[PDB]
RNA sequence: AAAGACCAGGC
């Protein structure tokens, strides 16, 4: 139930996730729609 | 943008190794494998078509300006 | 300078104001071009 | 908009010789040669061949400027020997070498097909 | 004072690529027949372009960029025709040039690729190495290019587009004797495919009375000029630029005595 | 940026992931200018009833 | 915390502070907080179990993303004044596991190390291996790297818009370009690079530059400038009008050729424009007419790529027109990789003349090797031989900043499976004399970038021109 | 920066310009005549 | 207002008086020519175009001026105005104009620059006066301004998109004024320190350290293409040092070919020991160290920056101050060409296995670095339990960092002369740094062993945060680790909290860049 | 009617929001584009924090 | 003299001294239907 | 098209 030696795959896979939730300007996007 | 003709290096006709390169990347070969089997030898030649991103395509998404 | 066993010869300071104040001028010239050589020659460069 | 056009390393304008032949002051029997629009191809070739002569004291090539399209070639040959008579004897040898040279290339690429 | 013998043995020879020894020359006769393979061979490629319509996403330097890299059948008729500046005619004419024409337009849905094949010469000698197919700009529906273009001769000094021969393997003592480069770690560097020694030792012992000779070489034709054709041109031409200072020089010397 | 001052211009320790280290303008304007790491987001703001 | 890390009353953007020695205890909910996700450790566990990661490589059409990650307590976002009291470790893999004590109570873990870096620096393959200045100017310089800045740039009338040619992706790329998009955007050309002093004019910074390469489109590009002009009524009888004047019929005259205009004093694209020439023919109407038609900047030498014409707010008609010019690399161009190793092109020669080696490979750029010693880029050498590994190999080099597991040995290790030494020095033969040259050369493919500081744009010359009315100097610019 | 810190580079040389009235780092050394040069103890 | 017009910097008086905007200059990039010579500057044909010299037409020159006008402005070798004797303008740039093409005796006529002319050529920010020199033209093809390799160093310039300033003078006055002042070659020797400013620089330095060492051997062929590079060579080739079996030169007997007239200097390489000097082989140098030049010839010894570089007593500081300028400039030019040429031949790079040190150095170099942390973490433990006796005038925190900074400099130390010792001849780090033309030791050592530690206003990396430096480090952490000591090297490569701290200390390297301005360019102006 | 507030691209209230790639490309617009900027007079003004 | 719109690419007759407004769209934008004079490009 | 402001950038 755990990630030994496999992390490269999982850290990259949730920064992946990240990524694709977001998206890099999703700072100007939230502060003007708020 | 568009695939590169003559390698820049050695001046190798890489131009029409595109879509080849592609189709074999489809269907079962590896980068290196379909580099080889398209005669790619010299990795001047072999970083052209790797290295090689098809903005032509991404181009081709806009409606022309003359219909 | 007047507390005993301290040398009045070779006491200095590195301020140049107060040796202008104290020794006259010819020392404040003196004075100040052993603090630009010290500052200037610290680096290891040498000039003129 | 300085570029200079692509005929500047071979082609020729009205006013350039191709050669200069000027004579040496320094010491005695050498001679400079000046070649117009010509790159280390020929002056490689005419050093290496000037010094099979034994009767070339001083051979050698070089260009001034490789922005510019010179070669200064200098040649010192021993006392009754010209150094132009030495050039044109390594011209004349290297054309003997590259005739026999293309004609085995042929004969051997002949061979080579259904051979 | 005069000339050694040169032997030449070719060990591979195909469509597309030429290896051959050259042997008992000068380094720097084998250093020139290589720069020649390069620079002095002629050729014919594609150098002034006119374009009528280009609605392509490419502007039309681009594709008059890409057209004049396609390499052309050259075999033959490269050596009949003349240098457009040597010509008699002014602009073009087919003792100087040879027309090329292109008219594509994408009518389908589906992406057309415009490729060398759509290159339309007047004379049947010269192809654009088509006997896959050399890509020049892909045309969505209601792009269109259509373009004439005129084909010259030159060489590689001019243009790169000149030249004749993709990567020409130039090697000479593939076991290091003549020390004309010290390896600080001679084991960790690989043998050469010319490598005469045993596994066990790494390079030659030291040859103080040796030069360079049994020039090793590998010319790689781009397809349009044969590889055999490539060196036999290179020879003619260096023969030839020899044979024309030669001349000048002989001038030079009847002026000047 | 005419401010000699250069303690606010040095990278302190508080930028570690939020800001890049390494990217910032040379000239008047070093360490002034700071560029948003990848995963720095900015707090939007919430009304804390 | 529980709260928050369920998202039940407490959104994840809150943040909570325990100031223990101090007994404060900090809630903050306003705005502009910097804040960054951190994944939870309990006891010396991570949160982040196996079903999470398997749920996200089936994040497409399973409606599992980030978000649900954060909801289910796993990840959570601290802000700085919350990174007080945290305590955080580089890798579970590293500094989770039992070890010489060094620290048990371990709240929170970093992703990945890698992303302290921004998006310019982020570009850097192994930018742990290079000087912190050498970063820096990387990262100033990347922002200055030519290539396709858009993809609907052909649409776009904007002044001054750089296009390169043929952007490669690099061949050592770091995994976090995948989410800044530069593989759909280089800007760049991976280029076989020869770290050699060859004949003294890649001397300093200066590289010298393969000019068959460059007459084959390597590091060729297209400067787009755009012309924008204005018709406007001010005065009673004074109007804009788009005409194309003849050689008498306004007062102001320039002796420049106006009879490229069309009927409107618009030219039409696809007309070859040199310094001078006029772009837009408009005439003022003086209470004869005034000309005030527009010119070229001196010596473009371009042609006139995409006219537009419209309407303004208030109405009147608006000209745009957009003149593109090829630009070839010349001999003062401006070339950086990714490490802060810039220069400009100090000389460019042919294939013949450039070295060669056994194989006939011909660097396309050459730098002197003064610059790697004091200017401290190792990072450059190590992406130049993992280039030449992944060339050959196939595959495209992984230059993540802490890997641990791309070591420089097993670089050489694996390049020397391919026939090279393993070092990455290649013997280079001459390309005038042909001899060898008695070093052996480091050569590789190593990623460039061609800045936009360009010297046909920075060439200037002055003898008596135009002066300043109040001072009767010479003009500024 | 490079105790007995003083003044030193482009901040020294201003002071030393512009005859500043308080230095940063006002100094002075003392050297001592008799048995307090030797001994440590009457130093 | 008026006072603001007149006030400030860009007012009347300092910005339009003291400085202003001038005609007949030209500014554009700059790139190295070593084939240049040193006096002389590239210019690119379009620049030369639009810049012109007035010059007076006499009977000796009439006719050649002449030719000048009837080649117009559009052919390069041409004119842009005539200046009639009454003062009135004539221009060549608009239609042929055959009827004022006639030039007599007194009239000015505005030639474009040509070859030979001499320019003011400037970097700015101009420091000294070596910063502003008078060149001689030479006209190149393309947009660069070209300047030999060895004036780079008194303009402070590097080729990377360096911008420089040309100035024409436009008199016969002005422009003989600056010949017999500010030419190159006259500016060699500074009386700022009474040293030259010039010297061999980058490719040409390494590429004399290593062509001059005993190794060095030159066939007949080699040294014929040498010495064609060689301006003041007589035409007579030295009889070689080696006759049989084979005729052999060496780098030295030709190096002494290009050393001007009788020059007498001696210097030590960089390599060289102090035990030379005192025990035996003082002049036999077994390392071939030491430098004698004797009657012009480099009788023996290895050159490097102590000897062709900027330095007082230096070989060229005693060409120029035995032969002249002109002497010397020529001496530059030789030494560039030739060696450049011979570099060719030989090569130089640099690589991953010029960083690569054996795996013995490693374990040495490990094993350094444990002992010092385990050192440091003895330091921490014994000031925990209050046996750290503070020095006198040091607080207890102060004597802690210095022993602390004493142990982590002496291990960098260490480490760094442990790399040292394991490069081999051959590795090209120590060759640019026995030649001087780039690098130093600590930059082999930062390369190989250690980076070391990072500090920030002088201090070890402070506790940005609630007494840590970091999260990921303990509160109250004062270990080599956690206080910014790097004990990767840049070939290991930096561990992250490494690489922050790296990222801060060049920070400040940074910000003191970026300061090294406004205060010292007002104590240039001040001072003035 | 109290006035007009500038758009900055992409955002919930810009008409780019949640439109594909293909709707992108058919209005001339780059999928890549990442907005977040206002469009004045036809510049691009992005604000910085 | 013809303008080419920015929607539906249909080619309009528009002169001096009139407004723009592509027929059968009401658009605002038009181009410029590249010249019809030949220029010669080299392939360099 | 003058004179200002601001911004970004090169050395
Ligand atoms: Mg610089
Ligand atoms: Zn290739
Ligand atoms: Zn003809
Ligand atoms: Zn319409």
């Amino acid at each position: 139930e755990i990630t030994p030696d496999l992390w490269q795959e999982a850290c990259w896979i949730v920064i992946s996730s990240y990524f694709d939730e977001k998206g890099l300007v999703r700072q100007q996007l939230d502060s003007f729609d708020e | 943008m568009i695939i590169p003709v003559r390698c820049f290096t050695c001046g190798k006709i890489v131009g029409n190794k595109w879509e080849a390169y592609l189709g074999l990347l489809q269907a079962e070969y590896t980068e290196g494998d379909a580099l080889d089997a398209l005669g790619l030898k010299r990795y001047c030649c072999r970083r052209m078509l790797l290295a090689h991103v098809d903005l032509i395509e991404k181009l081709l998404n806009y409606a022309p300006l003359e219909k | 300078l007047s507390e005993k066993d301290v040398d009045p010869v070779r006491t200095t300071s590195n301020d140049i104001v107060e040796i202008f104040t104290v020794l006259g001028i010819e020392a404040v010239r003196k004075a100040l071009e052993r603090e630009l050589y010290h500052v200037i020659s610290f680096d290891g460069s040498y000039v003129n | 908009m300085n570029a200079p056009p692509a005929f500047e390393s071979f082609l020729l304008f009205e006013g350039e010789k191709k050669i200069t032949i000027n004579k040496d002051t320094k010491v005695p029997n050498a001679c400079l040669f000046t070649i117009n629009k010509e790159d280390h191809t020929l002056g490689n070739i005419i050093k290496s061949q000037l010094l099979k002569d034994p009767q070339v004291l001083f051979a050698g090539y070089k260009v001034p400027h490789p922005l510019e399209h010179k070669i200064i070639i200098r040649v010192q040959t021993t006392p009754d020997y010209s150094p132009q008579e030495a050039f044109t004897n390594a011209i004349t040898d290297l054309i003997s070498e590259l005739s026999l040279l293309e004609e085995r290339f042929r004969v051997a690429i002949k061979d080579k097909q259904e051979g | 004072p005069y000339a050694n013998q040169p032997t030449v043995r070719i060990t591979e020879l195909t469509d597309e690529n030429v290896k051959f020894i050259i042997e008992n020359t000068d380094l720097a006769v084998a250093n020139s027949i290589r720069r020649v393979f390069i620079a002095e061979v002629p050729i014919i490629a594609i150098d002034w372009v006119q374009i009528d319509a280009n609605s392509s996403v490419l502007h039309d330097e681009f594709i008059a960029h890409r057209l004049g890299l396609i390499p052309l059948i050259s075999d033959d008729i490269v050596d009949k025709l003349q240098y457009s500046r040597d010509c008699t005619c002014e602009e073009f004419c087919p003792e100087c040039s040879v027309e090329f024409t292109l008219d594509v337009r994408c009518n389908e849905d589906q992406t057309r690729h415009v490729t060398s094949r759509d290159l339309i010469s007047n004379s049947p000698r010269v192809i654009p190495v088509t006997s896959d197919d050399i890509l020049i700009v892909k045309l969505r529906k209601g792009q269109e290019l259509r373009l004439r273009a005129y084909a010259k001769k030159g060489f590689g000094k001019e243009h790169a587009k000149w030249n004749p021969t993709a990567g020409v393997a130039f090697e000479y003592d593939p076991d290091n004797a003549l020390r004309h480069t010290v390896y600080p770690k001679p084991e960790e560097w690989p043998k050469s495919e010319y490598s005469e020694l045993d596994e066990d030792e790494s390079q030659a012992p030291y040859d103080p009375n040796g030069k360079p000779e049994r020039f090793y070489y590998n010319v790689e034709s781009c397809g349009s000029l044969r590889p055999e054709t490539i060196v036999l041109s290179a020879l003619s031409g260096l023969k030839k630029k020899l044979s024309d200072l030669q001349t000048q020089l002989s001038h030079e010397i009847q002026s000047d005595v | 940026r005419d401010g000699k001052l250069a303690k606010p211009r040095q990278l302190h320790n508080t930028l570690w992931g939020m800001v890049c280290p390494a990217e910032t303008p040379e000239g008047h304007a070093v360490g002034l200018v700071k560029n948003l790491a990848l995963m720095a987001y900015i707090s939007v703001g919430s009304q804390p009833s | 915390r529980k709260l928050r890390r369920q998202m039940d009353i407490i959104v994840s953007e809150v943040s909570m502070i325990r100031d223990i020695r101090e007994r404060e205890i900090r809630i903050y909910t306003d705005a502009g907080r910097i804040c960054r996700p951190l994944l939870i450790v309990e006891k010396q566990k991570l949160l982040l179990k196996k079903r999470h990661i398997d749920q996200l490589k089936e994040r497409e059409y399973n409606n599992y993303s980030w978000q649900d990650l954060v909801a289910s307590g796993v990840v959570e976002y601290i802000d700085t004044l919350e990174e007080e009291t945290v305590m955080l470790a580089m890798t579970p893999d590293d500094l989770q596991e039992k070890e010489v004590a060094y620290c048990s109570t371990y709240t929170h873990c970093e992703i990945h190390p890698s992303m302290i870096l921004g998006v310019c620096a982020s570009i850097i393959p192994f930018p742990d291996h290079n000087q912190s200045p050498r970063n820096t100017y990387q990262s100033a310089m990347g922002k200055q790297a030519m290539g396709v800045y858009i993809t609907n740039f052909h649409v776009r009338m904007d002044t001054l818009a750089h296009v390169l040619y043929y952007p490669q992706k690099p061949l050592v790329t770091t995994r976090s370009m995948e989410y800044l998009r530069f593989r759909e955007l280089p800007a760049g050309i991976n280029s076989i690079v020869a770290i050699a002093s060859y004949t003294g004019y890649n001397q300093e910074d200066s590289v010298i530059m393969n000019r068959s390469a460059v007459d084959r489109g390597f590091f060729r590009s297209v400067f787009y400038r755009s012309y924008k002009e204005q018709e406007s009524k001010k005065g009673f009888d004074q109007e804009e009008v788009f005409e194309k004047p003849t050689r008498e019929t306004c007062q102001g005259m320039r002796h420049a050729i106006y009879d490229k205009l069309d009927d409107d004093g618009l030219i039409a694209p696809g007309v070859r424009v040199s310094g001078d020439d006029v772009i837009i023919g408009k005439t003022v109407t003086l209470p004869t007419k005034r000309d005030c038609s527009t010119f070229l900047r001196t010596s473009e030498t371009g042609i006139v790529d995409q006219v537009m014409v419209t309407l303004n707010q208030e109405g009147y008609k608006f000209c745009k027109i957009r003149v593109r010019s090829v630009r070839i690399p010349q001999i003062g161009d401006k070339f950086a990789s990714r490490h802060g190793q810039k220069g400009t092109c100090g000389i460019q020669y042919r294939q013949e003349d450039m070295p060669f080696t056994c194989e006939g490979i011909t660097p396309d750029i050459i730098i002197n090797p003064h610059a790697i010693p004091s200017r401290m880029t190792i990072g450059h050498l190590i992406e130049c031989l993992q280039g030449k590994v992944s060339a050959n190999k196939g595959e495209i080099g992984d230059a993540t900043p802490f890997n641990d597991a791309v070591n420089v040995q097993k670089i050489s290790n694996l390049l020397s499976d391919y026939g090279y030494h393993l070092r990455g020095n290649e013997v280079l033969y001459n390309g005038f004399t042909g001899r060898k040259i008695t070093s052996q050369i480091f050569i590789g493919p190593t990623y460039y970038q061609r800045l936009k500081h360009m010297v046909d744009d920075k060439i200037h010359s002055r003898a008596r021109g135009p002066i300043q009315i109040l001072n009767r100097q010479p003009m500024e610019g | 920066f490079h105790a007995k810190n003083v003044t030193l580079g482009v901040p020294r040389l201003k002071e030393l310009i512009n005859i500043s009235k308080k230095p940063k780092t006002p100094s002075l050394t003392v050297f001592l005549l008799g048995q307090s040069a030797r001994d440590a103890e009457r130093a | 207002s008026l006072k603001q017009r007149l006030k400030g910097k860009e007012g009347r008086v300092r910005g339009n008086l003291m400085g202003k905007r001038v005609d007949f200059s030209a500014r554009t990039v700059i790139t190295p020519d070593p084939n240049l010579s040193i006096d002389q500057v590239g210019v690119p044909r379009s620049i030369a175009a639009n810049m012109t010299f007035a010059e007076i037409v006499t009977p000796f020159n009439i006719d050649r001026l002449q030719e000048l006008v009837r080649r117009g402005n559009s052919q390069y070798p041409g004119a842009k105005y005539i200046i009639r004797d009454n003062g009135d303008r004539i221009d060549l740039r608009f239609h042929p104009k055959p009827s004022d093409l006639h030039l007599q005796t007194g009239y000015k006529v505005e030639r474009h620059m040509c070859d030979g002319d001499i320019v003011i050529f400037n970097r700015q920010p101009t420091l000294h006066k070596m910063s502003m020199m008078g060149h001689r033209v030479r006209i190149l093809p393309w947009s660069t301004f070209r300047l030999n390799l060895s004036v780079t160093t008194p303009y402070n310039a590097d080729f990377d998109g360096d911008e420089m300033n040309l100035h024409l003078p436009q008199s016969l006055e002005t422009r003989a004024e600056i010949q017999e002042l500010a030419m190159v070659p006259r500016m060699i020797v500074t009386p700022q320190s009474n040293r030259p400013v010039m010297g061999i620089v980058q490719d040409t330095l390494t590429a004399v350290r290593k062509f001059t060492k005993r190794d060095v051997f030159l066939e007949r062929g080699e040294v014929m293409n040498l010495l064609m590079f060689l301006s003041t060579w007589d035409g007579k080739v030295p009889q070689p040092a080696i006759l049989k079996p084979r005729p052999l030169w060496t780098g030295k007997q030709i190096f002494s070919l290009i050393i001007p007239g009788h020059i007498n200097c001696i210097r030590t390489h960089s390599t060289h020991p102090d035990d030379e000097d005192s025990g035996p082989y003082k002049h036999i140098s077994p390392g071939d160290t030491k430098v004698v030049v004797e009657n012009g010839e480099l009788i023996m010894g290895i050159l490097c920056k102590k000897s062709l570089g900027t330095s007082a007593g230096s070989l060229v500081h005693i060409s120029y101050l035995e032969m002249g300028h002109d002497i010397t400039r020529l001496f530059y030019s030789n030494i560039q060409t030739v060696i450049n040429n011979w570099l060719l031949i030989e090569g130089h790079t640099i690589g991953i296995g010029d960083s690569i040190a054996d795996s013995k150095t490693y374990q040495d170099i490990q094993n350094t670095i444990k002992k010092a942390k385990q050192d440091v973490i003895e330091v921490i433990e014994k000031a925990h339990n209050n046996e750290l006796e503070p020095t006198p005038g040091n607080t207890l925190r102060q004597t802690f960092e210095n022993q602390v900074n004493r142990i982590l400099n002496d291990a960098r130390d260490k480490t760094g002369s442990s790399a040292q010792k394991s490069l081999s001849e051959y590795n090209n780090f120590k060759s640019m740094v026995v030649s001087g033309a780039k690098g130093s030791k600590i930059n082999i050592s930062q390369v190989i062993a250690v980076v070391g530690q990072q500090n920030v206003e002088g201090k070890r990396i402070p506790f940005g945060f609630k007494h840590r430096t970091l999260p990921h480090f303990i509160k109250d952490d004062y270990g080599p680790e956690s206080r910014g000591f790097v004990e990767n090297s840049y070939l290991a490569g930096l561990t992250p909290t490494e690489f922050f701290f790296h990222a801060m200390g060049g920070r400040e390297g940074l910000i003191d860049t970026a300061v090294k301005t406004a205060e010292t360019g007002y104590i240039q102006r001040r001072l003035i | 009617f109290i006035g007009k507030i500038p758009i900055m691209l992409r955002s919930t209230y810009c008409l780019l929001n949640g439109l594909t790639d293909r709707d992108l490309c058919e209005l001339n617009e780059c999928p890549l584009d990442p907005g977040g900027y206002f469009i004045i007079n036809g510049s691009e003004k992005v604000l910085i924090a | 003299m013809i303008y080419i719109c920015g929607e539906c690419h249909t080619e309009n007759e528009i002169k001096s001294r009139d407004p723009i407004r592509c027929r059968e769209c009401g658009y605002r934008i038009m181009y410029k239907k590249r010249t019809k004079r030949l220029v010669v490009f080299d392939a360099r």
